[PDB]
């Protein structure tokens, strides 16, 4: 629904190497458009969408410069974190960051995001007021006090309200040809044996974009989600995505059931039933 | 932490025998981000396997897509084998076309 | 346009 930008950043330390592995990935409307990786031949922010090619060389040197700053910031934080959690040297550890902003259909700031994780667990997050912080444990409380003192919240607030939103407009305008596209799901139903007098009906949705989609079964026209196996939406690898829902019904009474598929690319939802 | 990876193995297009296609291996919901994935045809490692760059989800967990060109037949088996530090030994998953 | 962090954890 709401347009969005995100920067997903990761730092991984490792035994032997003094420099940790840093990777930053940028998303516009959940579609990857830029990437930085420290282990690349010539580390810089690369375009990963065809519509980003039109940015000038000056744009890319600014972004690469910020990546270098973040590498240094992540390195220092990984070291502090190691001390906070009383961990031994020579190990391997992860520091993750999610930054970004949501826009309303009216094209302005809806919600701002800024949150960190350590070893894949929540560490600290900027609150929705963009003023206060939520620390997951005692380690993160030490970071909180330090950041409260320095006015770190204000800094990120100016980013999420300022440049995050301003630059999202430019990216949305430049690449609306590809971003606002919608490929409709081509759907069907398969029938498979499960046990004595019971059958698995599976509802397929294939070749759809964007990933947002809802599949539900129903009994006699009434929504049915009791014990519905619903798989994780997965990429086809050609731009589009795939998904299925399934339900276990009695043998002979399969006609009673129908699948329902909702997707923004359709003029109206698909209703399907397994036929011989 | 150590989160066990979830593995999905599926073809890009609806599968048909003798019809060139692409087999995906979508590993998700794992941590730490080091992982070893390899795809197999009749228990033999497939040489040309493309690997996407590694991302992570809104729940912090890492995911990756491995894929290779393949032509289904009735008899041939296809599989994805993953080693990850959260598992005692590598898990193999077999491509279920009938699914 | 990526962010620039200000104060380490």
């Amino acid at each position: 629904g709401p347009h969005s930008m995100r920067y997903f950043e990761t730092a991984v330390s490792r035994p032997g190497l003094e420099e940790p592995r840093y990777i930053s990935v940028g998303y516009v409307d959940n579609k990857e458009f830029v990437r930085f990786d420290s282990d690349a031949e010539n580390p810089r922010y690369e375009p990963r969408a065809p519509w980003m090619e039109q940015e000038g060389p000056e744009y890319w040197e600014r972004e690469t410069q910020k990546a270098k700053g973040q590498e240094q910031w992540f390195r220092v934080s990984l070291r502090n974190l190691l001390g906070y959690y009383n961990q031994s040297a020579g190990g391997s550890h992860t520091l993750q960051q999610m930054s970004g902003c949501d826009l309303g259909s009216d094209w302005r700031l809806l919600r701002g995001y800024l949150q960190f994780a350590y070893e894949g667990r929540d560490y600290i997050a900027l609150n929705e007021d963009l003023k206060t912080w939520t620390a997951a444990d005692m380690a993160a409380q030490i970071t909180r006090r330090k950041w409260e003192q320095s006015g770190a919240a204000e800094h990120y607030k100016a980013y999420l309200e300022g440049e995050c939103v301003e630059w999202l407009h430019r990216y949305l305008k430049n690449g609306n040809a590809t971003l606002l596209r919608t490929d409709s799901p081509k759907a069907h139903v398969t029938h498979h044996p499960r046990s004595k007098g019971e059958v698995t009906l599976r509802c397929w949705a294939l070749g759809f974009y964007p990933a947002d989609i809802t599949l539900t079964w129903q009994l006699n026209g009434e929504e049915l989600t009791q014990d519905m196996e619903l798989v994780e939406t997965r990429p086809a690898g050609d731009g589009t995505f795939q998904k299925w829902a399934s339900v276990v019904v009695p043998l002979g009474k399969e006609q009673n059931y129908t699948c329902r598929v909702y997707h923004e690319g359709l003029p109206e939802p698909l209703t399907l039933r397994w036929e011989p | 932490m150590q989160k066990t990876p979830q593995i999905q193995v599926y073809s890009r297009h609806p599968p048909e025998n003798g019809k060139p296609n692409i087999l995906n291996c979508y590993v998700t919901q794992f941590h730490p981000p080091h992982i070893e994935i390899q795809m197999l045809k009749n228990g033999k490692k497939i040489p040309k396997v493309e690997m996407s760059d590694m991302s992570f989800s809104k729940d912090w967990s890492f995911y990756i897509l491995a894929h290779t060109e393949f032509t289904p037949t009735e008899t041939d088996t296809y599989a994805c084998r993953v080693k990850h530090a959260s598992m005692a030994e590598p898990k193999t998953v077999y491509w279920d076309r009938d699914m | 346009f990526a962010p620039g962090n200000y104060x380490a954890l």
